[PDB]
């Protein structure tokens, strides 16, 4: 819904410390694990970072 | 760091201009580098490494389908993150 309480403006995300932050250090939670804004990231087979929140895998 | 000038042919490496555009050449090294004047890089590079070689260049093989083979070594299909 449209929900009431303590946001922030939308160019700021909230960051898991109680600040929230711009998108551009705001981890990404591929399987859940916390990566930092710029994470390469790979086995053999597969290949995968973490950009802006997003995690870009590829094989 | 040190500006030196020009021509060069320091540890076997003969820095020099042709046709009035500037070359490096790797002889011993087996690599021949140079620049225009509008500026595009071109390396002329010897079949000793022939399937040796891997970088953004490709790899030199037969094959132009094959040489983005990435610094693990993954058949990419994309030109960028390679
Ligand atoms: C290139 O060398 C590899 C071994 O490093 C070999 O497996 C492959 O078949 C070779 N390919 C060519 C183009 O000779
Ligand atoms: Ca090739």
């Amino acid at each position: 819904a449209c929900l009431e309480g303590c946001f922030c403006p939308p160019g700021l995300y909230m960051d898991e410390r109680g600040d929230c932050v711009p998108k551009a250090q705001c981890p990404c939670y591929y399987d859940g694990e916390i990566f930092q804004p710029e994470d390469i990231f790979s086995d053999h087979h597969t290949m995968c970072y973490c950009e802006d929140g997003f995690m870009h895998c590829t094989m | 760091d040190q500006r030196v000038s020009m021509p060069y042919a320091s540890k076997g490496l003969y820095l020099e201009t042709e046709a009035g555009y500037y070359k490096l050449s790797g002889e011993a090294y087996g690599f021949v580098a140079r620049i225009d004047g509008s500026g595009n890089f071109q390396v002329l590079l010897s079949d000793r490494y022939f399937n040796k070689t891997c970088g953004l260049c490709g790899n030199f093989n037969i094959f132009a389908e094959d040489d983005f083979m990435t610094q693990e070594g993954t058949l990419t299909s994309d030109p960028y993150d390679f």
